[PDB]
């Protein structure tokens, strides 16, 4: 795992469904282009409750 | 930076996520039918686009305003002979 | 002192009535919310500071 | 509502069942576009010929009115 194998690309989301990329396999950040802001990742197990 | 709208042409040879050598098929039909579909929609906004704004515009604007035109020469006809025969 | 002496107040009420009035001139007159945000106002740290 | 993963081969079919919906109903579109055509020529055709017929017309009346 390094750089200059990463990609910056833009998703498709849909309230959820977004699908995963076929050529994935791991995934450093990732955010909005909007104001600069990152997501972080959690368990269903939590999401749920949310 | 990028879209993942282009088409699927290749399989995971690494990746545990999407395409293998096995449902490729899948991805490239279902590819084909989306094109498709959207062939269909954009003619249609076309055909319709078209018919619609085109041909009703053309038929009800002129129909009304050589109808309009129609009253107008009627009456002015026959008014003006009318009274020109009385005088 | 040779004139009146302390030019400052007259100047500095002078400062004042002048910016007074350009201020309801800027008021009356039409300009935009221009700003180097450029349309991002809800993309708050905007990671581009170029 | 969150519907299950099926299998890429039946996604295909999904997508496939879209085209036919659109195929049939472009033929009736078709079919009225000739109908809409043939109206408007018709509309053209009527409408200028009655036109000059009414220009003649009044053009007439005048002469009359001039007899007068």
């Amino acid at each position: 795992r390094i750089p200059p194998l990463e990609k910056e690309v833009y998703l498709d989301i849909k309230d959820g469904v977004a699908y995963i990329p076929p050529d994935y396999l791991e995934a450093q950040w990732m955010m909005r282009a909007k104001d600069g802001t990152i997501f972080q990742v959690t368990s269903p197990e939590e999401i749920s409750y949310r | 930076i990028v879209y993942n709208n282009q088409a699927p042409d290749a399989v995971n040879n690494v990746g545990q996520f999407g395409a293998t050598e096995g449902s490729i098929g899948a991805y490239k039909q279902a590819a084909e039918y989306a094109a498709d579909s959207k062939y269909w929609a954009l003619l249609a906004e076309s055909k319709f686009g078209t018919i619609d704004d085109l041909i009703a515009e053309v038929e009800r604007l002129y129909q009304q305003g050589v109808l309009m035109k129609q009253d107008i020469e009627d009456l002015k006809q026959d008014f003006k002979d009318q009274d020109a025969r009385l005088m | 002192n040779y004139g009146r002496g302390r030019e400052l107040m007259y100047q500095l009420e002078k400062k004042g009535k002048e910016i007074k009035r350009d201020l309801e001139k800027i008021l009356l007159s039409g300009q935009a919310r221009t700003d180097v945000l450029a349309d991002q106002y809800l993309t708050n740290s905007a990671a581009d500071p170029a």
